[PDB]
DNA sequence: CAGCTCCCTGCTGGCTCCGAGTGGGTTCTGCCGCT
């Protein structure tokens, strides 16, 4: 599946609209404003994940780890380094549908690792 | 009770908590609270009355 | 129709005048002015 | 060193320092004093200079400018005309019922010029504005710094801990006011509306005269779908935000989105964001999005370039204008609006989560300081466009002018007293649109009443609102606002007070923060492009977007290391650094609540035995509060650094070895205690009390009666209750020290048996001791005072007199002999009910006496009697009476625990039960009122009171002390001769016999609250009656009648009583009778004597009937003939 | 309390009596639930005696 | 009530110049078989047999509530993957 | 203000008590020493000194309405 | 058969309501000026 993603005109700078070549009947995008054209290699225009099943270790960043108010817990080391420390907490995102499940973020700054037990 | 409690956390944090039909896991989880904590109420009420 | 002083009391000294009675001598005074205009002058516009 | 176990004497000892650097009114007197310092000053300084020309030509007009600047404040005066002035001493103002305010000046500067390019520039030095009212103990008061002796010199209270004004002779308290946050983005979700999620930010200039220009950034609840609209100030309709950044100036799409999604690489931003880009895809340019703008707004130009003219000043100045107005600003305000969509956008996405209304860090509070500007600013562009009038006046002849008749110091001065005297906030004329309850009269029944009163919040919410949830106790109210105090009435949880140690920022210029921040690393907004902005962190001051860093640790570091040293950064102001969503705030602005914390580095405090010593030896070594601050050791702590900060209870068992909880603390609390308020802190044991008992004591702390000054016979003062004997409690709390209740208590340490005698205690109720009322028991005095001034005609004087019968026309059958021949009483005198005090007359166009009467059924001892000249200069009477009150049934009293109750009889000490010993309880109260209220605290008290009373030590009732509990109040109990649980073998006073169950008894604080029977009993038996309506007047002092309501009138008919019913309606209350035609049911004219009954309109003369009638249902009858409603009432 | 602590302790639940007293987490927890019922009590006057 | 939101994973658009090609590999619509604007669906198993319908129900219902406007390809309920793609008839 | 002649519950005679209670707090006596010193048995009696605040020196410190 | 008429449905803006009593207190009932 994967998401589509807005790319821009090079010549005006603005927001690419999708487009059949009906002669060649191949996908282009056309910007409305100039005459530019370009072909797609994507060949998507537009996804919409309903179940969003969300992976939310993208949105969690390193400097988490450094919150004085998040617990810590040594029994969860760490992969890469293997550090013994590590910082656990929820979700703490809206909309998760049923979501207890611990988000676990390595200290020892500059490993940054993240992952979900 | 508080050992209860404790460990019913570690289930719903380790996700070996299935959650109740008709309910979500966030409050099937706090179903779960609240009945080890009522019982536990309820036992040392009865306990005092004893 | 003017109400009566039963219903419009004026108090002496705090004479002081109802909230009512002063709607009424604005109510007078607005309709004399209208009056004469409407006789003397007759603009057609301040009347309005 | 560290310090074990010396905790419970530390943390007090520097609560004490904490308490005698600051004060319990220190946010009124910094709030007041900053005002009148700085606010004041930029006020006047930034009000721009007025410029005007003649009427544009005189025959077939040069201007001036007229700038000022360098205000110029002096102490209080007080003399006109008569002498040389002298300051006004405050309790001369109170007695004399002037308004203690100071004249404030400033020097004018007016350069004119008119022809052949000469200009010439008058300086007028020390212009007189007008008198601003002061604050007491504040400044620029004439009693700062004063020692205790020189203010009992001047007849003031040492402990009075001021903070208020004194207007009319009439003390006045800023009630500080809630308010949402200024310059921070909310998004929030309004259940049932168009838009689903809207973001507002509220914005606000550094208090320039604009006002809170609020802008929503919203987004549409659902072809398309989820649109972003931005509702606009002085715009009629929601524009989309995309026009918003093309009018701003930026032509392109990929410029816009830059300052909207920072990271390109995330497609689930712009899946939400193309629905909006899409909807604008038809305005290209800067020009045409100003015409757009300009359509929609609320004076729409009639030409194109008006409307692009209309819409740019709107974009420049009324739209976010924190964020600065000038003539570049067109990127940080495109900056900042990209941010509150991309906030919005967040909430959207559910990456974050919708603000908290109630998150009192969202709130702040107006205080003294702020109210006063608020309010002097209006009143000063009011006098400056009246100065611009006057000049106007003159130059359109253009003879010359004269400033010192331009300037009209009434305005000023005026606005002000009005404004703090009635308590409506804001312009006269707009009475009913301005909010009152601000600037209430002072409490002045107990010294913790007027400590309460004057450390008072309030919500300005409307009141009977079925949303509760404005009113809950909110989580963020730890430590700042007291969970206990509230009034019960319809303002539970809208009226709160102030914690302890809870203090309010009084602001301060960002402008030195700002130098310090663009020096380290960090790049303004203007410097980058949005590349390298989604990895960094943004900066945020006073709510405005500054710049970004690249390293967000070591400069939280750093800016705390300054604050603990006070370098550049104040203690007031507030980092705060979010690390899931990467901003960093900083706030300096007035009015963020906070409080005092201590510092926690790995596991151990920075305070040490060190501080503890040298601050124990103070008043020596000074090393006082301030020191303790600017050694590092403690900071203030608002509610946005609470939510990033890790507390501990108590350092002790919050900071050891054991199975791990933290392990991380931050801040340590310096005592738990401090979480209360005022008339909270007087509660023993408030943690073994149900939290609405605690509620009710904090409620009657302020009726409970006592001496409620010091100065309270110099404070010539209606309604001023004192006790013959107050007591400190035998047991007490370690913050009454503070709160300097041991100094002016109000209650007396009674012995309470806690038993069913006889019934008169069963539903809640109380007996007492008869003897010991005879001894002195609760016994109190009620002081009433009276005033008047004589005058207010051409020839209609007032004058003070003994009013003589032949000469004076209307008077009582009240004796006037009492009176001395100048209308007066001489104190001393024993009065009563329906007699004259103030013997005044007013000549009669012979003469007509205005005396005024004692309050029926007062009956007391005229005290002293004052005469002096108000501000008018005439003659002026201020009398006040003594009235004892002995203690009698019905008579409210109550403990520290919620535990109210009247007394419902009084036994002899013969008919009270006795221990083995003589001892008889003073009170008993029933037992039925302990298990359903569960006030433990009272039983608890109840025994450390025994305890204390028996080893000679004074009880400690800290809340969360642990120090000591029951089992150690029974065991010391048990080494005196009682029984360990404080129960003893009462004897019946009547038989004998000894009880058969054990009584338990002990010394508890009770205290009489104002509430006496005798000042609520009344009857009526055809008394005076009311004008319009000729029903029975209302009210206990007008020998009123009681209201049979309209629901005693639905029970009444459920008994099926009618006859009962007509009687207390009709002939109970107004008896009447009209004539009405039987032909038509309108009221005839009828002449009783000549027995004349005539109808006109009907020319009968014959058939009238008589009909009896309520006079309220014939007056009604003839206001619906006034509204040309016929009732018709035929009786056939 | 740590962030997301569902525990018994950190989200009002009172382990002591009122003999043993509250510590003040717990004094300001039964505080806050009281201010409900008193906020209630008076709120519901105004809608049934209408 | 039972939307078709309910039972949907994700949904997603693409531009098949070719009924035929199928741009996306699917053997099923290879042995199956006038738009080249395509519409795709997926599904999950957990709601579909949660509330028992079929590939068919769900066709039969958009082809009754659309008219023969368009044409619905559905996978079999064999594969784990559960696709119906949608066209627009001429 | 002042100490109350009486005992409100014993009716013991405290207020010749209170300057003498004073004096002995002014010497190496605690509370417990000074009352039982001065002969108060009953807490009734010992509280009437024990908890009495002196209020009749802070209203002395205000010059008089006459002279 | 295409165009015009009419009746219904749907949606938005507007008006009125918001416990019973009771005790106190307070300020406020225009000001400038110009004949
Ligand atoms: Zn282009
Ligand atoms: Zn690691
Ligand atoms: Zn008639
Ligand atoms: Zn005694």
């Amino acid at each position: 599946p994967g998401f589509v993603g807005i790319r821009f005109c090079q010549e005006c700078n603005n927001m690419l609209y999708p487009k059949e070549d009906k002669e060649n009947r191949i996908l282009l995008y056309a910007c409305r404003n100039c005459d530019y054209q370009q072909e797609a290699d994507n060949s998507c225009i537009y996804v919409n994940k309903i179940t969003h099943e969300v992976d939310e270790l993208t949105q969690i960043i390193a400097d988490v780890s450094q919150d004085p108010t998040l617990p810590r817990t040594e029994d969860h080391p760490c992969q890469k380094c293997g550090h013994k420390e590590a910082v656990f907490f929820q979700s703490h995102s809206a909309r998760a549908e049923d979501a207890m499940r611990l988000y676990y973020v390595c200290t020892a700054p500059h490993c940054g690792h993240r992952w979900t037990e | 009770a508080k050992q209860d409690v404790i460990e019913v956390i570690e289930k719903a944090h380790n996700n070996e908590l299935e959650p109740t039909p008709g309910n979500t896991l966030r409050q099937t989880f706090e179903n779960q609270v609240n009945r080890i904590l009522n019982d536990a109420r309820d036992k040392t009420g009865s306990s005092a009355q004893k | 129709p003017v109400p009566p002083l039963s219903v419009r009391p004026a108090v002496v000294m705090q004479r002081n005048q109802d909230d009512l009675t002063h709607k009424l001598a604005d109510i007078v005074k607005i309709n004399n002015q209208l009056r004469r205009n409407e006789q003397n002058g007759a603009a057609a516009h301040v009347i309005a | 060193e560290i310090t074990p176990d010396l905790w419970q004497e530390a943390c007090w000892i520097v609560i004490s320092s904490y308490f005698d650097e600051k004060g319990l009114v220190r946010q009124q007197l910094d709030s007041f004093d900053e005002f009148i310092q700085m606010s004041v000053q930029r006020i006047v300084e930034d009000a721009p200079p007025i410029d005007l020309q003649a009427e544009a030509q005189h025959a077939s007009p040069p201007r001036y400018l007229l700038k000022f600047e360098q205000i110029y404040l002096s102490k209080p005066t007080h003399w006109e005309r008569d002498g040389a002035p002298s300051p006004m001493m405050p309790n001369e103002a109170r007695l004399r019922n002037l308004t203690y305010s100071a004249p404030l000046y400033v020097d004018i500067t007016k350069t004119v010029i008119k022809e052949g390019e000469e200009q010439l520039q008058t300086q007028h030095q020390k212009t007189f504005i007008g008198k601003i009212p002061i604050m007491l103990r504040s400044t620029y008061c004439l009693l700062n710094g004063l020692t205790d002796r020189d203010l009992c010199e001047l007849n003031e209270c040492p402990l009075d801990p001021g903070g208020y004004f004194i207007i009319n002779g009439s003390e006045k308290v800023l009630i500080a006011q809630e308010k949402m946050a200024t310059n921070t983005v909310y998004v929030f979700a309004k259940k049932d509306s168009k838009y689903a999620y809207t973001g507002e930010c509220r914005s606000c200039l550094e208090n320039s005269s604009r006002p809170t220009s609020t802008i929503w950034v919203s987004m549409l609840a659902r072809a398309i779908g989820q649109r972003i609209v931005a509702t606009l100030p002085y715009i009629k309709q929601e524009v989309p935000i995309i026009i918003v950044f093309r009018a701003l100036g930026f032509v392109s799409d990929r410029d816009i989105l830059e300052h909207i999604i920072y990271d390109f690489e995330d497609p689930e931003m712009m899946e939400m964001v193309k629905p909006s880009l899409d909807e604008a895809f038809v305005i290209q340019e800067q020009n045409v999005a100003l015409n757009f703008i300009g359509s929609r707004g609320a004076k729409p130009g009639v030409t194109k370039e008006k409307r692009i003219k209309y819409a740019k000043e709107v974009l420049q100045k009324e739209m976010l204008p924190h964020v600065g107005v000038s003539d570049f600003c067109e990127t940080k305000k495109a900056y900042f609006l990209g941010y509150m969509v991309h906030r919005l956008l967040l909430a959207a996405l559910g990456r974050r989560e919708l603000d908290d209304r109630d998150h009192y860090g969202n709130k702040r509070l107006d205080l003294a300081g702020p109210l006063l500007a608020f309010l002097f600013r209006g009143m000063f562009k009011n006098l400056l466009k009246e100065v611009r009038i006057y000049a106007q006046k003159f130059i359109d002849r253009g003879k010359d002018f004269n400033l010192e008749l331009a300037i009209k110091t009434r305005i000023i001065s005026d606005g002000l007293k009005y404004s703090l005297a009635t308590g409506n906030w804001g312009d006269q004329k707009k009475a009913h649109q301005a909010r009152a309850g601000v600037s209430q009269v002072l409490n002045r029944l107990t010294f913790a009443s007027t400590l309460s009163h004057l450390r008072r919040l309030n919500s300005p919410i409307g009141r009977d609102g079925k949303l509760a949830k404005p009113r809950q106790l909110h989580n963020t109210l730890w430590g700042m606002v007291c969970p206990a105090e509230t009034p019960e009435g319809h303002a539970v949880g809208l009226v709160k007070n102030l914690a302890l140690m809870a203090y309010i920022s009084v602001g301060s210029q960002p402008s030195p923060i700002l130098e310090f921040l663009e020096e380290w690393s960090m790049e303004n907004l203007e410097e980058i492009s949005p590349a390298a902005i989604a990895d960094a962190t943004k900066i945020f001051v006073n709510g405005c977007w500054v710049g970004i860093h690249k390293d967000p640790e070591q400069l939280m570091n750093t800016l705390r290391k300054l604050r603990r040293q006070m370098d550049i950064i104040v203690s007031e102001v507030s980092m705060i650094r979010d690390i899931r969503e990467r901003e960093i705030r900083i706030y300096t602005d007035a009015g963020r609540i906070c409080r005092p914390l201590l510092i926690v580095e790995k596991q151990k405090l920075l305070l040490k035995k060190r501080h503890i010593d040298q601050l124990k030896e103070r008043e020596y070594n000074n090393y006082s509060w301030q020191d303790l601050v600017a050694s590092g050791v403690v900071e203030y702590i608002d509610t946005l650094e609470e939510e990033t900060v890790m507390l501990a209870m108590t350092p002790d068992d919050l900071q050891e070895k054991e199975v791990a909880y933290c392990s991380t603390y931050t801040h340590c609390e310096i005592h738990p205690s401090m979480i209360l308020g005022v008339c909270a802190s007087i509660i023993p044991f408030p943690d073994h009390n149900q939290s609405p008992r605690n509620t009710y004591q904090s409620a009657m702390g302020k009726q409970a009666m006592g001496v409620y000054i010091t100065n309270f016979h110099v404070r010539m003062d209606t309604l001023a209750h004192v006790l013959y004997y107050p007591q400190k409690p035998l047991v007490t709390t370690r913050s009454m020290e503070y709160l300097r209740f041991r100094e002016l208590p109000a209650g007396i340490n009674s012995i309470v048996a806690i038993a069913s005698y006889t019934g008169y205690n069963q539903e809640d109720s109380v007996i007492m001791n008869r003897s010991a009322v005879d001894r002195g028991f609760f016994r109190s005095v009620f002081y009433r005072s009276y005033k008047e001034q004589e005058s207010k005609g051409f020839d209609q004087e007032e004058v003070f007199e003994k009013p003589t019968r032949e000469t004076c026309q209307g008077m009582r059958h009240a004796i006037y002999d009492k009176l001395d021949d100048d209308g007066l009483i001489a104190p001393g005198v024993r009065v009563s009910g329906d007699d004259v005090i103030i013997g005044k007359t007013v000549t009669l166009p012979t003469k007509r006496d205005c005396s005024t009467f004692l309050r029926t059924s007062e009956t007391g001892i005229v005290d002293q009697v004052m005469v002096t000249l108000n501000q008018e200069g005439y003659k002026f009477c201020k009398i006040r009476v003594r009235s004892v009150r002995i203690p009698q049934i019905g008579d409210k009293f109550a403990s520290r625990h919620g535990q109210k109750g009247t007394c419902g009889i009084q036994y002899r000490q013969e008919d009270m039960p006795f221990t083995c010993e003589g001892i008889t309880p003073d009170i008993i109260i029933n037992p039925h009122a302990i298990p359903s209220r569960m006030t433990i605290g009272h039983l608890i008290e109840c025994l450390q009171g025994k305890v204390s009373a028996n080893k000679g030590e004074i009880g400690d009732a800290t809340p969360f002390n642990d120090a000591v509990n029951v089992q150690k109040i029974s065991n010391l109990l048990s080494d005196y001769g009682y029984h360990l649980r404080g129960n003893e073998v009462l004897y019946n006073g009547f038989t004998g016999r000894k009880i058969t169950s054990q009584i338990f008894i002990g010394p508890t604080y009770y205290q009489r609250l104002k509430h006496m029977v005798d000042d609520k009993i009344h009857s009526r038996a055809r008394g005076p009656i009311q004008i319009l309506n000729r029903q029975p007047m209302e009210g206990r002092s007008r020998d009123g009648g009681l209201r049979f309501g309209e629901m005693e009138r639905d029970c009444q008919i459920a008994h099926g009583a009618a006859q009962f019913l007509r009687e207390r309606l009709f002939e109970a209350s107004d008896p009447y009778q009209v004539h009405v035609c039987n032909l038509c049911g309108i009221m005839a004219i009828a002449n009783t004597r000549t027995h004349t009954y005539e109808c006109r309109g009907c020319r009968n003369k014959t058939q009238i009937s008589l009909v009896r009638m309520p006079y309220a249902c014939k007056l009604l009858f003839q206001e619906l003939m006034s509204m040309s409603i016929a009732p018709r009432m035929m009786s056939v | 309390f740590i962030k997301d602590d569902y525990g018994p302790e950190s989200r009002g639940f009172v382990e002591n009596s009122y003999l043993a007293g509250l510590t003040p987490t717990e004094f300001f927890f039964h505080a806050m639930g009281g201010r409900e019922g008193l906020i209630d009590t008076a709120v519901k006057t105004a809608e049934t005696g209408y | 009530h039972t939307t078709l939101r309910k039972v949907t994973a994700n949904t997603a658009i693409y531009y098949d110049p070719n009924p035929q090609s199928t741009v996306v590999a699917e053997d099923q619509e290879w042995v199956n078989v006038i738009s080249p604007w395509l519409l795709r669906v997926e599904l999950d198993r957990k709601h579909m047999t949660d509330r028992k319908l079929t590939m068919e129900q769900i066709a039969e219902k958009i082809n009754a509530g659309f008219g023969d406007d368009l044409n619905c390809i559905f996978n079999d309920d064999n594969a784990e993957k559960l696709v119906l793609r949608i066209r627009i008839m001429n | 203000m002042i100490i109350p002649v009486r005992c409100f519950t014993c009716g013991k005679i405290v207020g010749n008590k209170w300057e003498a209670y004073l004096g002995l707090l002014q010497a190496e006596y605690t509370e417990g020493d000074a009352l039982d010193a001065l002969g108060l048995k009953r807490y009734c009696c010992r509280r009437m000194l024990l908890a009495h605040v002196d209020l009749i020196e802070k209203l002395l410190n205000y010059a008089p309405l006459e002279k």
